[PDB]
């Protein structure tokens, strides 16, 4: 049945200031 | 709750107005996730200090002399952000306290009695504590309470924040003493206004005040300052006749709740945009309606206070002793015949037993106060709870930076005349085994290392300096696979090989089994590949001299100590294989207790020293149970130091340079805290 | 989920509210910038 993972775009990182969060989803910013 | 706004104190409506402007213009450049300012209004500084203590405010800026009123119980505040006053090329943390008077008034410092005086506030540094403390012991008894006898010494004065109901003479020039900018005589500009209006004859300010208020050179040409040795002097050469130096104004905060990182974030991002004329629109260090609001006008930037430095270390020992003896009112006599007993410092319960036994075997001249790590005990010598201790040169360097001098040294070679003869110092070696004959000083990478402790000479400085020349990395957990270096951070592998448990792992004291010289030798015997110890470690531990089980089976022959070129040479001749000369351990103390520690220790070592045989059944100061308690076990006598009592004099040039090549790499917080003092 | 719940609580918390009709121009600027930031957190939080 299910043996693999197709989606990875939940992985992310923010800045060192933790002010801006990047997503791998579109459009990567709330701004 | 946004939970990142920083509430703040304002004293009056002018400072509240500058607080609101500061809020509006600091809203712009910071993101909305970042910190923000909230303005809380109080009536004086004291209501603000109680407000921060009762969690209604978070920060305020005040003098050093009010930091002494701030860190007392139940307030328990702490300085967190200092500030510098010079140009950005040379930051100056201190500033100068001066006494500014009208021209040709015709009195020196001795003829000061009964003149009208203008003080900048009750308890502030350059206005109250330095001017009163200079002329303090000339007042007639009773000195207590202070401001009563000061109120009799002066014929009318203005000191803000003093009690006008209980004392009228302090509030004689000023109509009613008020702790605000709303008082026209409060502050640096207020005291100089008290001089300019002619209501006062002398005003006490800092050096920059007359340059701030006056812009015409003739107005600088009239007013004068009086000196310590009773001369007049013009104000432009203020470096010659300053009364005393003082630390900066400081932002205070709570001790536990803080919060430090958010104040430093906010004031840092305010500093880069608004402080030194970066924007013409808003100014951080000036305002049109009032001056000296929220900060000084003479400040030019902020500096972070390191996390080890509290208030009592921030003010120094001399200034805390001055404010305490001034507030209580003792005016000391100091006969040099008698001496109070010495408060020796010990650590971690294996030093305390032998210290207390020495306190009873001595008649009473030695008393014991203890700590848990040696960095706490150096600070405990600095504050005043302790007097002297014995350190190796790696910590005699640090305590030499903090302001301590070495008095006596330890000799490690027997002679008929050892007390007068200076010793050249012991050697630092690395020890490997015969079973691992493939080892070379050229290749130590990925091999297991054993150290004495972080910061010591033969264990840390001499090896990692040479390895710092070879690797060019500051970190040493990458070059070595594992090892045991006590005092390191818990996250490194250098604590992953050590042995003590539980929660006593890598604690730099005798609770760790691998601490010291002999403990590092147990690191080499049990789990290590190389050890870094002194050159005499193997003859003491091997040969069946230790009654411990691990050391009786060890032979002196099969160990071997490697040179720096790559040659493999045995233990009996250390003079072939030595990394560098290390200086001896020394006894350090403060400057004022130099003579008494000298006399008590020489008088004390003649009774309990090295000539005492039959050690069990009696007392020995130097002979210990193989753990080097309070001294190193091979110490024959304590050599007298004359003409060489300074860390750079005693330690010699090559070792000081060798630590100076490791200057950017050391991670001890106490060195950082003692190096913030230097401008 | 924490960001979504906080943004909903902030916007509804402003809709509780004192409801001022009159603001200053900079107050209008941080006003619109503020609530636009909150709704931005809501949209990004939804897709996440
Ligand atoms: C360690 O001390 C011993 C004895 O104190 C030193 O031996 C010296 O040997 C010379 C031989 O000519 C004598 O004249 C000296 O009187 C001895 N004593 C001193 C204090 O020099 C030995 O040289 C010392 N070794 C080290 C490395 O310090
Ligand atoms: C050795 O110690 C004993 C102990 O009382 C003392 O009498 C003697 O003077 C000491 N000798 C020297 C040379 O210091
Ligand atoms: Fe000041
Ligand atoms: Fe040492």
């Amino acid at each position: 049945s299910t043996n693999t993972t197709d989606n990875i775009d939940y992985f992310d990182i923010s800045d060192e200031s933790n002010y801006y969060l990047i997503s791998q989803l579109r459009p990567h910013f709330s701004n | 709750v946004p939970d990142k706004t920083v509430r703040w104190c304002a004293v009056s409506e002018h400072e509240a107005t500058k607080c609101q402007s500061f809020r509006d213009h600091m809203k712009s450049v910071i993101p909305s996730d970042g910190p923000s300012v909230a303005c809380v209004k109080k009536a004086s500084y004291l209501d603000c200090i109680r407000a921060i203590a009762a969690n209604e405010a978070d920060a305020v800026t005040l003098d050093a002399g009010l930091v002494y009123d701030a860190y007392l119980a139940p307030n328990n505040l702490k300085p967190v952000v200092a500030e510098f006053y010079g140009s950005k090329e040379d930051p100056q943390t201190f500033y100068y306290a001066v006494a500014v008077v009208k021209k040709d008034s015709g009195f020196q410092m001795n003829q000061l009695r009964g003149k009208k005086s203008c003080h900048t506030g009750l308890g502030r540094s350059a206005g109250w504590n330095i001017p009163i403390g200079l002329l303090y012991c000339d007042l007639p008894e009773p000195r207590k309470p202070l401001e009563k006898a000061v109120a009799n010494f002066f014929s009318g004065s203005c000191a803000p924040c003093a009690d006008g109901t209980d004392f009228p003479q302090l509030c004689q020039l000023c109509p009613g003493c008020g702790c605000s900018t709303l008082n026209q005589y409060f502050g640096y500009s207020g005291a100089f206004k008290c001089l300019k209006d002619g209501a006062g004859d002398v005003a006490f300010v800092k050096h920059s005040t007359i340059f701030e208020n006056l812009a015409n050179k003739a107005d600088r040409d009239q007013y004068e300052l009086l000196c310590l040795d009773n001369t007049r002097k013009p104000v432009d050469e203020y470096k010659d006749c300053h009364l005393a130096q003082v630390p900066s104004h400081t932002v205070v905060a709570r001790s536990m709740g803080g919060k430090e990182d958010l104040i430093w974030e906010l004031l840092n991002q305010a500093q880069e945009h608004f402080g030194k004329d970066k924007s013409k629109e808003f100014q951080l260090f000036s305002s049109p309606h009032g001056k000296d609001l929220l900060f000084k006008d003479s400040a030019h930037g902020f500096l972070k206070v390191p996390p080890r430095m509290d208030a009592k270390m921030y003010l120094g020992y001399e200034y805390v002793t001055a404010i305490r003896n001034l507030r209580e009112g003792t005016c000391p006599e100091a006969p040099t015949d008698e001496c109070k007993p010495v408060k020796w410092c010990a650590l971690s319960h294996h030093e305390r037993l032998k210290c207390d036994e020495w306190s009873v075997n001595s008649v009473g001249k030695i008393e014991c106060v203890s700590a848990e790590t040696t960095e706490d005990c150096i600070a405990k010598i600095m504050n005043g709870e302790a007097d002297a201790m014995s350190l190796d040169g790696g910590f005699v360097y640090i305590a030499g930076k903090c302001g301590l001098v070495p008095v006596l040294a330890e000799n490690y070679n027997k002679s008929d005349n050892c007390e007068d003869t200076p010793e050249a110092g012991y050697f630092a070696v690395a020890v490997v085994k015969k079973s691992a004959s493939d080892l070379t000083w050229d290749n130590l990478k990925g091999k297991k290392s054993c150290h004495t402790a972080v910061g010591r000479t033969a264990g840390w400085n001499i090896p990692m300096g040479l390895l710092y020349n070879k690797i060019n990395h500051c970190r040493f957990d990458e070059f070595f696979s594992e090892g045991c270096a006590p005092g390191s951070k818990k996250d490194s592998s250098l604590c992953k090989l050590c042995m003590g448990s539980g929660l006593n792992l890598c604690e730099p004291n005798n609770k760790e089994g691998y601490y010291g010289y002999t403990g590092a030798f147990r690191c080499l015997v049990e789990k290590g590949d190389v050890a870094f110890v002194k050159h005499q470690t193997v003859p003491q531990n091997t040969g069946g001299k230790n009654p411990d089980p691990w050391a009786k089976n060890l032979n002196e022959k099969d160990y071997e100590l490697l040179c720096l070129d790559g040659t493999r040479k045995p233990v009996e001749e250390y003079a072939n294989c030595h990394l560098a000369r290390a200086p001896n351990h020394a006894v350090v103390t403060r400057k004022d207790k130099e003579a008494c520690v000298h006399k008590i220790l020489r008088q004390q070592q003649h009774l309990f020293g090295s000539n005492v045989t039959d050690c069990s059944g009696n007392f020995c100061l130097f002979r210990s149970e193989t753990k080097d308690l309070l001294f190193r076990d091979d110490t024959v006598c304590l050599a007298k130091l004359h003409d060489r009592n300074t860390y750079e004099k005693y330690l010699g040039e090559e070792y000081v340079k060798a630590v100076g090549n490791l200057r950017k790499c050391s991670t001890s917080s106490l060195l950082e805290a003692c190096t913030f003092r230097r401008p | 989920l924490q960001k979504v719940k906080h943004s909903i609580d902030q916007v509804t918390a402003l809709s509780d509210g004192v409801k001022p009709k009159q603001v200053t121009k900079n107050r209008l600027k941080e006003y619109y910038f503020n609530i636009g930031n909150y709704y931005s957190i809501f949209k990004f939080g939804k897709d996440s």
